[PDB]
């Protein structure tokens, strides 16, 4: 019921935080300050584990008797971003649902929902509970209400110190302080409430327990504002009234740099004003506090943070539940998804009309393209598709597994396996309407081959597309990339535009490493098996010789090896997001 | 802090009357050449848009009630862009060139004609030097990513870019917001110093805190689209104790929000104070040479991008090229040899409609020239980009068009080669045009990539090769005869392939004996040698046109998309 967390002499590297030291007690509130120049973020950011370093995090944290231990931190700690990214198509209380069905494991997937429903009225939003929690511009969640929730998800671990940054920024008037105020009453909930905040108001200064300024990552005053009021006038520089005494402090707080002259000046009033409080009775009392728990034993006598968010196996299932879902939930997407495809073979039958097979005259000179396209479309509505879809749920995997959820993989796993269904529909949608309609060489069983033919590079687009978009960040380009790849590919690797085996030796080796030729030299073979055109050639055969002659016997395989790619391309696409996890901080 | 004043120049002053704007309700205006007002309104109280819907340019729904006066006339969409300066948050300068460029290059549109060069060059100086960007002079400006230059500097500089009228009235959009509290200082004092010349100044900070508080001359205060009251500096801490004020700040108060004979007199005296208040106020073508002489400077010094773009073509022609390359064992099959002449036409646009797309788009520049007035549509832009790209474009073809040629050995010596070249030209500059025409007309990089990429899958299909032609839809049959995609095909195979030049067509063992006879057995031989150039230059009429329309008919706004 009073409980303890201190820091005694922390400092990190090229040496950003300085001897830093601090106490707090469950109930209070931490109001962190610091300039431009800051270091402020950078120690929250540390404290909360997000990551360690080339060089290294000196001192030691005391947290309820017991020091904190390195491989702790993000256990006995919580943690809410500045941003509150999350799922545009879902409810309050499905994201909820989700981000708790996935961080525990208890009762059933409906008292879950009577866990969430604490956390929902414990914040006051049960009210919207069961809404689309939208974009702002989409679905109309108040752009108050949706960081509340945000709140909510790292409620369900039941943490009694957490940690929040620059959660003020980014609202108005209005509801910056409502937001304030839910913090401060997380506080009378006996909690740990620690704060980063750029530009609050001259009203607030006085809502704070403890108040305390960070400048280049040296510290500086930590107290009551009141306490901070009478030490700083101690100091001497009292701030007078029509000067926002919590802004003010910080301008004397700061260096700058607007010349040498103004620049030296300062750092080393900073500097008095740093050692100033450095020798003060206050920090010696302060820093006695923080002695002091260890050297207790109290009532409160402990640390807490949740206990088993268990099998992974059954863990990403979930997720998948999930994206399903809001890929559902949007008609927008999903229409597409299923639907281009077919697009693509219309927009081709409006030009090509039908097969004219009777002449020569336009007979496998329509068809080649036609196969051509759709060999070097249909991986291309692939990342159309992907591109366009993921990076929501790619960068929401980012802020998630940050705080400690799911591995990186796991939902670039998940987003993987959804579209199979949709895809597969797609593929169909497409075949069914234009195989028959161009009427190429059709029994169904080689119409059956034509749809999985194309089902493939379908996918191949995607899952490559994915794995890069683990790989690189900025989905535009990698929508430039993964065009001309699969552009390219058909060029080289069908035999259509240059007769494989004529071309010139290393394209020659580079085609036989592209799906695209393992799928044409199905297609090919699959609808001219046995053809004859009225008139150069005569019969079916005659054309796949002259382009993939290995390819009427090899059949059987390449449909293997066509295959093949889209497991190579997920399994890879795990490694680069487990990967990844280590790439941004 | 050092200096005061090398610029001030005089006269006009501004005016209202009871406005409203789904938003706003009822203001009331002092501004007199030489005070500084801050709006200190809350956030977003039609705040931000205040100075915009003040300029006539309103977001929110257009205004519903009031009137606007400026020094002693009328408000006017055609007035204000004479008189009055904006600043706003966003800067659009040109990575690329240094301050004194940036600045003499729009003196050179916005001094008139009638201006001395000497004229110019000192009015530049003579701004710099009120600003005092003393350093940054000769320095490249945009941080954009050469990140080699200040942001309190820049911001300055994009205020000077407004200063080159020595306007009597100024309006600036939240100046302060980005740069850091030690500079604001400096930044709204030096606005303060403008404002101390013939200048008046116009400002509107949401979150200012007290220090910068203390430098405002005068201050309007509302929240939400009501006036809580004008007044000046100090007169507002006093004027509140009508309701009693406290220890924190000055934004506090922000946060807490004829009848008597007697009074009939002063009605009547503030109309006559108010009659004094007026009382006492009572060419194409050297723009066109300077948009291009800025335009292409910038884009060369542009490196980074200038040697990918060479880059980008050269590798696609050594590719192109070595994929079909024309000499050793293997042999340019007919069948094969046209497949190249279509590709090498019909490839590039994958990559020039995003290159020039990108561009186009990423320009939002040219509205606020429009709307500021730098730049006509006449005879001024719609020609200042075309040409500026050109010379880029003139290598971007010939690195991907040369070698190609001879890699994959086309027919020898030179004159093919140039009628071969000649055509990818205009057929690539014909698709540029198309490009700028997709992206000035569309209203988003992905909307214009889009209409741009469906309108190019839509041309190769026309394209000869990969369908065949003459079996068609009169749907396609007809378009076929715009594509340029085709054009080139046919283009460079009459020029190279057939013509009174003669072949050798085969296969295995053969090396077989042919001639012009083939591309009349092919359907191609239909429009002769020269008639295509007209054609593809007549289709970029066609687009060239929708690029003029969408200039002088539409507006481009900002986009965030790339």
């Amino acid at each position: 019921e009073p409980h303890s967390l201190g820091i005694l002499h922390a400092s990190y590297s090229r040496q950003i935080l300085k001897d830093v030291s601090l106490y707090v007690e469950s109930g209070q509130i931490m109001c962190i300050l610091g300039s431009s120049g800051s270091g402020k973020t950078t120690l929250l950011d540390a404290m909360s584990g997000r990551l360690g370093r080339a060089g290294t995090f000196l001192g030691e944290v005391y947290v309820n008797g017991r020091a904190l231990r390195r491989e702790q931190f993000q256990d006995c700690f919580s943690y809410v971003l500045q941003s509150d990214t999350l799922l545009s198509s879902l409810t309050v209380r499905e994201t909820l649902h989700y981000t708790a069905l996935l961080a525990i494991r208890r009762g059933n997937p409906g008292s879950f929902q009577k866990k969430v429903e604490a956390v929902m009225a414990e914040l006051s939003l049960s009210h919207v509970a069961d809404r689309l929690i939208g974009n702002y511009s989409l679905g109309g969640i108040s752009t108050g209400e949706r960081r509340r929730v945000s709140i909510a998800a790292q409620l369900l671990q039941d943490p009694k110190v957490m940690l929040f940054d620059e959660p003020t920024t980014g609202l108005d008037c209005m509801t910056a302080n409502q937001i304030v105020v839910l913090l401060v009453e997380l506080a009378r909930r006996n909690r740990i409430v620690v704060l980063t905040i750029h530009q609050p108001r001259s009203e607030l200064f006085q809502l704070f327990d403890k108040i305390a300024i960070l400048s280049f990552g040296e510290l500086i005053f930590c107290g009551t504002p009141a306490e901070m009021l009478d030490f700083f006038n101690d100091c001497g520089y009292p701030c007078p009234e029509h000067s926002n005494p919590f802004d003010f402090y910080m301008d004397l707080t700061s260096v700058d740099t607007q010349s040498k002259e103004r620049e030296i000046e300062t750092s080393k009033r900073v500097q008095m004003i740093e050692s100033a409080y450095k020798k003060s009775a206050i920090c010696h009392k302060t820093l006695k506090n923080i002695e002091r728990m260890k050297h207790l034993k109290t009532l409160p006598m402990v640390p807490f943070k949740t206990k088993d968010s268990p099998g992974v196996f059954s863990k990403l299932g979930v997720l998948l539940r999930r994206v399903t879902r809001n890929l559902v939930r949007n008609k927008l997407a999903v229409i597409t998804r299923l639907l281009q495809n077919l697009i693509m073979g219309l927009f081709l039958l409006f030009f090509v009309l039908r097969v004219r097979s009777n002449v020569l005259k336009g007979a496998i000179q329509d068809r080649v393209g036609l196969l051509y396209q759709f060999v070097g479309a249909t991986p291309y509505t692939g990342m159309l598709n992907a591109v366009n879809l993921f990076p929501v749920l790619r960068a929401v995997s980012d802020q998630e597994s940050q705080d400690g959820l799911y591995q990186k993989w796991q939902m670039m796993l998940a987003y993987a396996l959804h579209v199979l269904p949709f895809s597969v529909v797609a593929t169909m949608i497409f075949s069914s309407v234009c195989y028959w309609t161009l009427g190429l060489h059709p029994e169904v069983a080689r119409f059956g081959y034509f749809s999985a033919a194309l089902l493939a590079p379908h996918l191949i687009g995607e899952f490559l597309t994915l794995v890069l978009l683990g790989i690189v960040q900025n989905p535009n380009i990698v929508n430039s990339v993964v065009a001309l790849l699969s552009i390219a590919g058909v060029l080289v690797g069908s035999g259509f535009l240059r007769n494989i085996q004529e071309m010139p030796i290393p394209f020659k080796i580079i085609s036989y490493f592209t799906f695209q030729k393992y799928c044409s030299e199905i297609l090919v073979v699959n609808e001219f098996y046995g053809l004859n055109f009225t008139c150069a050639f005569t019969q079916g055969i005659q054309f796949i010789e002259k382009t993939c002659p290995g390819a009427t016997s090899r059949f059987t395989m390449n449909f293997l090896i066509l295959y093949s790619f889209i497991p190579a391309l997920v399994i890879l696409g795990i490694v680069v997001f487990k990967i990844r996890d280590h790439l941004i901080s | 802090l050092q200096d005061r004043l090398f610029s001030s120049e005089s006269d006009n002053s501004l005016y209202f009357t009871y406005s409203g704007q789904p938003g706003i309700q009822n203001l009331s205006f002092k501004v007199r050449s030489g005070q500084m007002l801050a709006i200190i309104g809350s956030s977003g109280c039609g705040r931000a848009s205040l100075l915009d819907v003040i300029t006539g340019r309103g977001h929110g729904g257009k205004i519903k009630s009031g009137q606007i006066w400026i020094n002693g006339q009328p408000s006017s969409p055609q007035l204000v862009r004479k008189c009055v300066a904006h600043v706003r948050q966003h800067n659009q300068l040109l990575p690329n060139l240094t301050v004194r460029e940036t600045l003499a290059f729009i003196a050179q549109m916005r001094l008139p004609r009638t201006f001395s060069q000497a004229q110019r060059d000192k009015r530049v100086e003579d701004v710099i030097a009120e600003l005092r960007l003393r350093q940054c002079a000769d320095t490249r400006v945009g941080n954009m990513y050469v990140r080699g230059l200040s942001g309190g500097e820049r911001r300055r500089v994009s205020i000077g870019v407004q200063l080159l009228w020595n306007p009597g009235i100024l309006i600036l959009d939240e100046p302060t917001s980005g740069l850091d509290s030690f500079t604001a200082h400096n930044l709204v004092k030096t606005l303060s110093r403008l404002a101390k010349g013939n200048r008046l100044v116009l400002i509107s900070l949401h979150q200012p805190r007290s220090d910068i508080f203390r430098l405002f001359d005068l201050v309007l205060l509302m929240t939400s689209g009501t006036p809580i009251y004008l007044g000046a500096a100090q007169h507002m801490v006093q004027y509140f104790t009508a309701i009693g004020y406290p220890c924190p700040r000055y934004s506090n108060p922000a946060d807490f929000y004829a009848q008597s004979l007697a009074a009939l007199f002063l009605e009547k005296v503030r109309d006559l104070d108010d009659f004094l208040w007026k009382a006492e106020t009572k060419g194409a073508v050297q723009q066109f040479t300077t948009l291009i002489r800025r335009q292409i400077s910038n884009d060369f010094r542009d490196l980074p991008t200038l040697l990918i773009h060479g880059a980008e073509a050269c590798l696609m022609s050594m590719t192109i090229g070595f994929l079909y390359f024309g000499h050793g064992s293997i042999q340019l099959s007919f069948m094969d040899t046209a497949a190249l002449l279509f590709m090498i036409g019909a490839l590039i646009p994958f990559n020039v409609i995003l290159d020039v797309i990108s561009k186009c788009y990423s320009e939002r520049a040219m509205l606020y020239y429009e709307l500021e007035d730098g730049l006509y549509t006449t005879g001024p832009y719609f020609f200042a980009k075309i040409l500026g790209e050109l010379p880029e474009h003139c290598a971007y073809i010939i690195i991907y068009g040369m070698p190609t040629y001879w890699l994959a050995n086309l027919r020898p010596g030179l004159q093919p080669f140039l009628l071969h070249f000649l055509l990818v030209w205009l057929v690539v500059f014909c698709c540029r045009i198309m490009a700028l025409a997709a992206a000035a007309l569309l209203p988003t990089f992905h909307m214009a990539s889009f209409f741009s990429n469906a309108l190019y899958n839509s041309f190769y299909l026309a394209g000869g090769f990969m369908i065949n032609l003459s079996s068609l839809w009169t749907v396609p049959a007809w378009i076929s005869k715009v594509s340029f995609l085709r054009w080139c095909f046919e283009g460079l195979m009459k020029i190279q392939f057939s013509r009174r030049t003669y072949k050798m067509p085969l296969g295995n063992l053969t090396i077989a004996v042919s001639g012009d006879k083939i591309l009349s057995v092919m359907e191609l031989d239909s429009y002769p040698l020269y008639a295509i150039y007209l054609i593809v230059i007549g289709l970029s009429g066609g687009f060239m046109v929708l690029y003029y329309v969408s200039l002088r008919f539409i507006k481009q706004k900002p986009s965030q998309d790339w």
